[PDB]
DNA sequence: GGAATCCATTACT
DNA sequence: AAACGGAGACCTGGTCTCAATCTGCGTGTT
DNA sequence: AGATTGAGACCAGGTCTCCGTTTCATGAGTCTTTCCCGCACGAGCGGGGGTGATCCCACGCGCA
DNA sequence: TGCGCGTGGGATCACCCCCGCTCGTGCGGGAAAGACAGTAATGGATTCC
C-alpha cells in the first residue's frame, strides 16, 4: 500500500472489534501524546496504554487529556467516555473502524417503520427473557412490563446475597451514588456503557436511532446496553457488594470482577453476534 | 492467539512510541503482544520502511519444532537455518 | 434557535464553579457554560475532566478538530441532547420518494424536477467538468485532467495535489459540523456505501464555490521546490477563519432536511480574542 | 502451545550465556523461546537466583484478555495491575 | 531445591524427551563453551545452540569439540554422533536423563530370556507389518523376512522414482559410495540413527540390549531404528535424490525433508509409546 | 587382551596420516591409533573429527572425564565395540540365584578375612552397617577429628560438618573413575545388585568396594588438615586425585569387574594406565614418535 | 485527392 | 498550548583485551 | 589449553535538554456486481496431564 | 556401637480432569471490473479547394 506514518494506519492493520480488550479505568492522570504514543502520565511515572487492543478507554475524575491524544485514540478507534461519581457523564468516539455503512443503513430501515420497530422491540425481550412470549404485547406495555422485570431482578437479589438494597433502578442522569452499594453497580454499569458505545462507533451504527429509549442521541446505546444490563453485570456486581470488606477501594475490585464476568460471559462475542441477527443480515 | 516480539535499536523515536500502541515496552527496544498472522504482517510492514538506519527483528509462533521463526533486515545478527531450523548467527567483527 | 460555535486553540480549559476557564497565553477567559453548545477544540488544547463535567449538563457538544476544522479527529454528544435531526435523516433516506426529493434539492442548491438519480449524476459530472475547464483558462494554469492515486499522493500533478489537499479540508469541516449537529455521516442521500456518505453529499455544495478556486489559486502561484498540501491547507485555514461558511452550512443542512423555519436553529462563530465586545455583556470576565 | 520471552540488563555474563541453552539471542539482553508452564516456572527461578544485582523481566501467555502477563524482579520498568491488566510502568525522575 | 549453578541443571528443568527438536548438522566449525554456552564457531561467526530443546547433535568432517563443551551438552541430555562421510563414525552420550531405571530393569529381564526375546521380536516385527501373522516363527527365518521385505520395499520405491541402483542394502558400518544416492541414503538415515540414540539414552535404556541384532554395545538402537527406517527415512532418501539437480548439496535437501517427516509422522511421541509397550 | 587407559589433558589432538597426534604444550607426539584402547579425556582437551573417524573404526572407547578421572562427564562406545561384559551383567542380575552369588561376593572383598557367604541380605546389610561405624570411629581417633554421626543434607552442601563435607566430596571423587571404567567397559550403570532404582545403582555397589580403603581415609585426613573459612570441596578432590595419578587403583577396578562377572581368567583383560610423560621410555620402543 | 466540415466514428467523464 | 525534528552532551552498560586463576557444581545404611 | 573472573579501556545507543518549527501527511466527477480472501461454529466427540499412594533408604535416633 | 525404622519423597501404574474440534461452511470482507448518463478527440460521409 501507500506510505505508513506514525499514528496513521488503515483499519486492516488494526485488530477487529472482537480481538480487543474490554477497558481501562483511569484516575488522576494527564493523557499526553509523546513520540507518537498515548501516554497516561501520573505523579510517580508514565504508563503507555496499548491503544490498539482497547475496547473503551474509560476516563475518571481529576484527569486532563490533550488534543493529539484524542486524535491518536480516534485513529485507533477506541471510544472515550468521561465517568465520575453519581454515574456516567460524557461520551466521545473516533470517526469509525468499518468503511461499510451496511449496518447503519439497515438500522435506518428498521427504525423508521412502525411495524419494524414493534417487531424488533419485542425481540429485545426473548433475548433478555427467553422463557416468555411477547408476540401480542404492545409498545406501551413494553416500557411498563420491562420496567417491572428489571425491578424484580433487583428485588430477588436483596433477599439473596444478604445486603441492604436502596431500591433505585439505575438512571445514568444524575444518579444517587452515596452508599457504597451504588457506586459498585454504577462503576460496573459504566463499564459496559463505554463498551457498548465503543463497538457501536466501530461498526458504524449510530447511537441516535432509538428502539425503546427515545429523546436523546444515546438512545441506541441505552437499548443495546439494556439487553445485557441485568444478565451479566448486575449479579456479579451485586455479589461483589455481598463480599465487601473495609479498608480497600470497592471500585477497583468490582471493576476487576466485571472484567472476569465479561471474559467468562463472552460479552464482546455475544453482543455483535446479536446485532448481526438484529439486522437480519 | 500466538505471541509476537519485536526488537529495535538505533531507530527514530517516532517509531519507538508508535509501536507501543500495539505492543507494550517491557525494556528498551523490546515489544510483546499476542497477534494473529494478518495483523503482525502489517506492523512488520510498518517497521519495514520507517526503521530508518537501524535494526529490527521479530519472532512469532511457527510450524517447526521450536515453534518460532525469525525475520531480520539491516540487522547486526543474521538468521541462518541448519536444515530448516532457525538459529541466530552472530557475524565475526 | 441560538447556537454558539467557539474555536479554542493553543489554550487550556478548566473549571472553577460553573464556567469554563480558558488559560491561553493572552489571559484567562471565563465563558459561562450555560449558553455554550460547541467546543471546536483546536490543536494543542488541554481539557479538564471537571470542565467536561459541566458541558454534559448543558448538552454542549465537544469536537476535536485541527485548524478550525481543516481536519476532523473526534466528536462527542450532540447539541442539547437532541436526536430529532438524525431521526428525520433516517426517515428521509429509507423511502426513495424522500431520497429522490432531497437529492434533487441538493442538485438545485448547486431544471431538477424531472431528472432521476442517474440522470442527475451525469449532469453533475458534466457541470464539474466545465468548472475545471473554466478555471483552467481563468487562472491560465495547465490542467490536463483530474488524475490521482489514492495511495500515492507524492507522485502526482501539482494541480491534482492541490485539489486533493483542498478537498480533504472541506470534508473535515463538514464532518465536524455535522457531528456536532447530531446527524450521522453514514446516511448519505446521493452517495452511499461509505461511513462518510453524507459527508461527500453535503460537501458537494461548496466544492465549486470555495475549495476549487482555492486549489487553483495556490496552484497558479505554486513554485516548484516545495510541498503544496501545507500551502493549500493554510489557504483554506484563513478562508475558514471568517466563519461565514459555517453560518451558511448549518442553514443548508436545515433546508436539506426540510426543517421548519421556526424550528431552524441559527449558528454563529465566536472568536474569543476577536469578539470580546460582544461577549462581555453576556457575563464574561476577561483577564490578561 | 505457549510462548515466553525473557529480557535482561546488567547481569553476570555467566547467566547471559546460560539461557542460550534454553533461548536464542535475537538482540542484546533479549532471550526468547517456547516452554510449557512447568519449565518456564522452574527457569524463572534460575534467572532469579543467579542474576544477583541486575535487571530481569519476562513475558508469558496468561488467562487474561490481553493474552499475557508480566513478572518482574529488580526491574526499573515495574508492572501495575489496572483492574486485571498488566501495563508497563516507567517511573519518572 | 538447592542452589542453582550455571552449566548444571536438574532433570525437571530440562524439557521432556519428546517435546524437543530432532537434530542439527554442523560442519567446518569448532564447538566450544564460552560463558556457560554451547557455541558453534564457523569461519564467519558464532551461533548458540538451544541445547534444552535439542535431541541429538551431529558432527561432520573438519570440526573440533572441546572437553568442556561435551559435558555441557551431556548435561542437557543431547547425545553426540560424529556424522562423517560413508555413514556413522562414532557415538557419545552423557548421564541418563531419567532418574529411575524401571524401563531399564524391565528391558534386562525381557532381553535375557529366550522366550521373552522371542515374544519381543514378535512384537517388533508386527509393528513393521501388522497385516502378517507371525504366531509360529523363529529367529532364523525372521532375518530372511525383514531383509527380503526391505529389499522389496527398496526395489519398488526405486522404480517408482526411477533411480539407478548398485543392488546394495544400507548399513552404517563399512559403507561407501560416490553416487549421490549413496550419501542421500546416509544423510537421511543418520538423522534417524542419531535421534534414536539420544532418546534411548534419555529414557535410560542401554543400547547394548538388542533383540534382532546382537554383538555390539549399540545393538538396541539398531533394532529400534530398523522399525522406522523403512517407514520414514527411506521414502525421502530416494525422493530427495530424484528431485535434486546436478551441482547441489543433496544432504542439505535430504536432511531438510527428513525433519518434516519427523514432525508430521509424530515419530517422537510414537516411538516412546512403542518403547513403552516393548 | 591388553587395554590402554591413557589419559589426555591440556592438549589438542588431531590426525595427520593414519595415527592420532597430540599437541600438548610440552611437544607433539604421534601415538598410533592401534595402541589406543581408552582415552581418558580430561579438562582442556579438544577433539578433531578426523581423529574420531580414525578412532571409531578401531573400537576405541572415548570417555570424557575430569582431572585424572575425578569426575564423569560423557563417553562413547565401549572398548573394541564389544558388549560381552554387559550381556553377562544382564544374565547375572535377572535371576536371584546369581544375585545371591554376586551379592555375597562383594561382601567378601568388604571382609577379606571374615566369611559371610552364608549370611542373607538382611544380615549382610546389617553387618555392613556395623563396619561403617567402626571405620568412622577408628579413623576419627587416628586423626584426632571429633566424630559424632554421619549427618548431612543433599539440598544443603554448605551447611555440613567439615568431616561430612570431605566424606561426601571424597565419594563423589571416586564415583568419577568407577563410573568411567563402567562406561569404558560397556557395563550398564543402571543394573545394580545391592542398590536398585537409580541410573548409578551399579556404580554405588562397585564403588563401595573401595570406599573403605580410599575415600574415608582421605576424607578424615583432609578434615584434620583444614583451617576455618577455607572450602574443602576442592581440597578433597585435589587430595583424592593425587591417589589417581599413579593409576595403580585403576587396575584394581578392571580386575575386580571381571571377578564380579565371573569372567574366565583367560578372558579377564587387564588394563595398563599409561601416561604421556610418565612413560616416555616405555612407549618409544613400540613405535611411538616423540617430537619437541 | 484531399482538406474542411458534420455526424457518425470513436471514445472521454 | 502541545508536540515533534535536529543538535548536542552526557551517561550507563555492553564488549573487547589483557593478566590471574582453576581444572570445576558436593548423597546415597543410617 | 580451555574457560572463568576481574580490572580496565572504549564507545555506540539511550536519554535528557535546548532550540527551532509546526498545528500536517493529504479521494471518490459515481454506485453496482462480482471474483478472491476470509475464520467461528456444527457434527460425533478418549488421547493427553496433575497428581493421591507408596516404597525404602536419607535424617536422625531409640533401646540393646 | 548393634539393629532397624519414626518423618518422608517423587516417579509411576493408573485414576479422573479436559475439551473432544477439525474440515466445510457461509458470513462477511475484499478489488477490479463494470455500468450510467453526460463530453472530446478524431475519422468516414459530403462537399468544396
Amino acid at each position: 500500500a501507500g506510505p505508513i506514518i506514525a499514528g496513521k494506519s488503515e483499519s486492516s492493520e488494526l485488530p477487529r472489534v472482537e480481538d480487543r480488550a474490554t477497558f481501562i479505568y483511569i484516575e488522576h492522570a494527564k493523557i499526553n501524546r509523546v513520540d507518537s504514543a498515548v501516554t497516561v502520565a501520573e505523579a510517580k511515572g508514565v504508563v503507555r496504554i496499548p491503544a490498539a487492543m482497547i475496547g473503551v478507554l474509560l476516563l475518571g475524575p481529576g484527569t486532563d487529556i490533550s488534543h493529539r491524544a484524542v486524535e491518536l485514540l480516534g485513529d485507533t478507534g477506541t471510544a472515550l467516555v468521561w465517568v465520575g461519581e453519581q454515574g456516567v457523564r460524557y461520551y466521545a468516539s473516533g470517526r469509525a473502524l468499518a468503511r461499510s455503512t451496511r449496518f447503519l443503513v439497515k438500522q435506518a430501515e428498521l427504525v423508521t417503520n412502525e411495524r419494524s420497530r414493534l417487531r424488533v422491540a419485542r425481540r429485545m425481550y426473548q433475548m433478555r427473557f427467553p422463557t416468555e412470549d411477547v408476540s401480542k404485547l404492545t409498545m406501551q406495555q413494553l416500557r411498563s412490563h420491562e420496567g417491572a422485570r428489571v425491578r424484580r431482578k433487583y428485588r430477588e437479589l436483596s433477599k439473596k446475597y444478604n445486603v441492604p438494597w436502596k431500591k433505585r433502578v439505575y438512571n445514568p442522569d444524575d444518579f444517587a451514588g452515596g452508599d457504597p452499594i451504588n457506586q459498585a453497580l454504577s462503576a460496573a454499569h459504566v463499564a459496559l456503557y463505554g463498551l457498548v458505545h465503543s463497538v457501536v462507533a466501530a461498526l458504524g451504527l449510530s447511537p441516535g436511532l432509538g428502539f425503546v429509549h427515545t429523546g436523546h442521541d444515546r438512545s441506541f446505546i441505552y437499548d443495546v446496553a439494556d439487553l445485557y444490563k441485568a444478565e451479566i453485570t448486575v449479579p456479579i456486581a451485586f455479589a461483589v457488594a455481598a463480599e465487601a470488606e473495609e479498608g480497600q477501594d470497592i471500585g477497583q475490585l468490582a471493576r476487576l470482577r466485571t472484567r472476569d464476568a465479561f471474559v467468562d460471559g463472552k460479552i464482546l462475542k455475544r453482543m455483535v453476534k446479536d446485532l448481526q441477527t438484529l439486522l437480519e443480515i | 492467539m500466538p505471541m509476537t516480539v519485536i526488537t529495535l535499536k538505533n531507530v527514530p523515536q517516532s517509531l519507538r512510541g508508535d509501536l507501543t500502541r500495539w505492543m507494550q515496552e517491557i525494556a528498551t527496544g523490546v515489544y510483546v503482544g499476542n497477534f494473529n498472522s494478518r495483523i503482525r504482517e502489517y506492523l512488520w510492514r510498518r517497521v519495514q520502511e520507517t526503521m530508518g538506519a537501524g535494526e529490527a527483528s521479530m519472532c512469532f509462533a511457527a510450524r517447526n519444532e521450536l515453534g518460532y521463526d525469525f525475520l531480520t533486515e539491516n540487522a547486526s545478527r543474521s538468521v541462518i537455518d541448519y536444515d530448516g531450523l532457525p538459529l541466530i548467527f552472530i557475524p565475526k567483527e
